[PDB]
């Protein structure tokens, strides 16, 4: 009951809005972690949103990325602007008991 | 130094447990912290806060995780790192000395103390903050207190010689009348400001005093002139020119204390915080004197007949003033009780040093963390009579948030009760009930201590100011800092931790004559003396 979308291929400088939407749970995303994995790299933390609606950003991503939730806390977004080839990878949304299969993101240059 | 990524990994290792995404969030953020060579002290601090939040999130997510024990230990390590940050990375303090005299004419006594700092700190800029709009606040408070005293003595004339008619009874009855008169002025002030917003405080006060107490406007005008002139010729800096303060979010609370409460100490508690945030440097109360040079009296040992460091320091200051006369009319009451042999050691050493900078220690170059405000200690407790902050210090902003939060709770509770227009006792009983309803496990330390807000400056040991804008807000701010929070109303913290914020003792003498003369409160002893004097004068002894 989790629908992932928003990914694809952009050129350097472009934007994407990642989306994970869940249904069938009371706030399946009341805590959310965004992670990413490039091939031949370890899973890397991108951003987080606490139960207090507190937004925490990795240094490599601050000033470019915005994490957000709807009020029901069932769908989470990742606005990513000014993308670099560095940002290329598979992105994972993680709630307390939910985790996405991964959204491919490719930045071209 | 804080554990690095690999060291946390060793701590929070659980065999066979896969690294969760919320764990990797922690490890990656810790690694990012260790790669912050180029970042400011507050940036580093906010990174620690981030790590703390990520850590809390993990623990909340996997409540029975085998990692939790190590992560809770890690959380404590974060606090150690804060103190390291604080204690390791110092910037120079702006060379400003800040003083405040508001509400009336600055006294020659204040000037003379101020001049001592000036004489040994030629490299320091000095400001004495005043309020050119409110020179008559002290006149108004004095007038109203005396009028209420007379009304009280009149009303209880036949009970005055009654064995049981206490000083307590006097002050209790007088409080009721003061409230009436204070509320009378306050409502006049608010109406006047609505009718004509261009009026200044002194315009309204002198009119009120003329109308209600037949005070002479020409003599009030002449006093304003004298006051303006005296402070200007003494490093005067007008609060009404302090734009950052005037347009900031605590200016209203300052005016509350100045105009409604006639609490100049409370208003000064608020001003001093804005001063250190917006300008930075060293704040001192006007009753504070420079530290005695450490090798002036090194060779005179404390007689056993003097059994506190404070009485000794007191002795030493009186010696300087007896033999050097820097400050006219400084007491020698305590110095004189000394054995002649000791007094002779004193005069002999003071005769040898002939340069004020060898008597009083110049501040010189002081350094502080950009995270903190440094505060003086007395009686093993913190006291905001002396403060050190760089401009825009982090604790500086915590202080303003403490003030805003505390006054928000107070005003939102007290305000609607006052507006019902009841008498002091009714108002007070209802206030008490409201405090009871909004009391919870968090705010109780605060709620239990604001009940006597309306008594401040009129009743023995009316102390509320301490909790509103005094030492309590500093304990709150440091707790804020050390817990990664804001507006902490429960201010429990170790005295160990508080010692990290201590104003350097060598740089002040706190045991002055004037420190013993509180201008905003009075104790029971003083209350008993005032009462007997009020009686005598009423009977015309
Ligand atoms: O009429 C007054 C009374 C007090 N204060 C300010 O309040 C501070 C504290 O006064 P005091 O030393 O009497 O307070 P205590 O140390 O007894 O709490 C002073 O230094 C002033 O800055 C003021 O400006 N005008
Ligand atoms: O907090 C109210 C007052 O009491 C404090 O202990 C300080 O001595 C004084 O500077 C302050 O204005
Ligand atoms: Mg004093
Ligand atoms: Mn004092």
């Amino acid at each position: 009951q989790l629908v992932e979308s928003g990914g694809g291929l952009v050129q350097t400088g472009g934007s994407l809005r990642l989306s994970c939407a869940s249904s069938g749970s009371i706030a399946g995303f009341e805590t959310v972690t965004w992670s990413r994995q490039a091939p031949g790299k370890s899973l890397q933390w991108v951003a987080s949103m606490t139960k207090t609606n507190n937004e925490i950003y990795s240094d490599s991503v601050k000033g470019r990325f915005i994490i957000s939730r709807d009020n029901a806390k069932n769908t989470v977004y990742l606005q990513m602007n000014s993308l670099k080839p560095e940002d290329t990878g598979v992105y994972f949304c993680k709630g307390p008991e939910l985790r996405g299969q991964g959204i491919q993101v490719t930045v071209s240059s | 130094s804080l554990v690095n990524r690999k060291q946390l990994e060793k701590m929070a290792n659980v065999r066979f447990r896969v690294q969760e995404d919320e764990y990797v969030a922690i490890l990656d953020a810790l690694e990012e912290y260790h790669n912050m060579s180029e970042n400011t002290v507050v940036e580093k601090y906010l990174k620690l806060k981030d790590i703390n939040s990520l850590t809390d999130t993990y623990i909340d997510t996997y409540k029975k995780s085998g990692r939790n024990k190590a992560l809770k230990k890690f959380k404590e390590y974060l606090v150690i790192e804060i103190l390291e940050l604080k204690n390791s990375n110092l910037t120079p303090v702006e060379k400003n000395l800040h003083f405040i005299w508001i509400g009336g004419q600055i006294n020659d006594t204040a000037i003379n103390y101020i001049n001592q700092w000036k004489d040994v700190n030629s490299d320091y800029n000095v400001n004495v903050f005043y309020d050119s709009n409110a020179f008559l606040i002290n006149t108004l408070k004095k007038t109203i207190i005396e009028s209420a005293s007379n009304d009280t003595l009149e009303s209880f004339r036949e009970n005055l010689n009654d064995p049981e008619f206490n000083h307590t009874a006097f002050f209790r009855k007088r409080m009721q009348i003061i409230y009436d008169k204070q509320q009378n002025f306050i409502n006049y002030y608010k109406a006047q400001k609505e009718e004509n917003p261009d009026l200044i405080i002194d315009d309204i006060v002198k009119t009120y005093l003329s109308n209600e107490y037949s005070k002479d406007i020409d003599e009030l005008n002449a006093y304003i002139e004298e006051s303006l002139n005296k402070v200007t010729e003494n490093s005067g800096n007008d609060v009404r020119n302090f734009e950052e303060f005037k347009t900031g979010e605590v200016f209203n609370l300052y005016e509350q204390e100045l105009v409604e409460r006639w609490n100049l100490a409370g208003a000064s508690d608020i001003l001093r915080v804005a001063i250190l945030k917006n300008i930075g440097g060293v704040y001192l109360d006007v009753d504070m004197l420079p530290g005695i040079h450490p090798d002036l009296f090194k060779d005179i040992n404390k007689p056993d007949s003097v059994k506190t460091a404070v009485d000794w320091e007191e002795m030493q200051l009186e010696a300087i003033m007896k033999h050097k006369e820097y400050i006219p009319e400084y007491t020698s009451k305590h110095f004189d009780t000394l054995d002649e042999e000791v007094q002779s050691s004193f005069e002999s050493v003071l005769a040898s040093k002939s340069d004020k900078s060898e008597i009083f220690l110049p501040l010189g170059d002081i350094e502080v963390s950009p995270l903190e405000v440094k505060i003086a200690f007395a009686k093993g407790s913190i006291i905001n009579q002396a403060l050190i902050s760089a401009k825009d210090s982090y604790c500086s902003d915590l202080l303003i948030k403490q003030i805003q939060n505390r006054y928000k709770i107070l005003n939102d509770t007290l305000g609607p009760i006052i507006s019902q227009g009841n008498d002091f006792n009714t108002t007070m009983n209802n206030f008490g009930e409201s405090l009871g309803a909004i009391a919870n496990e968090e705010n109780i330390s605060f709620i239990a201590k604001i009940g006597s807000y309306l008594r401040v400056g009129f009743y023995p040991e009316a102390n509320t100011t301490i909790t509103l804008s005094g030492p309590t807000i500093y304990a709150g701010a440091y707790k804020d800092l050390l817990t990664f929070k804001e507006m902490s109303i429960d201010t429990s913290i170790l005295s160990s931790e508080l010692r990290n914020f201590e104003f350097p003792k060598v740089n002040i003498s706190q045991a002055t004559e004037q420190e013993k003369n509180s201008l905003w409160q009075f104790n029971e002893e003083r209350a008993k003396i005032q009462f007997e004097e009020y009686k005598k004068n009423y009977f015309e002894g």
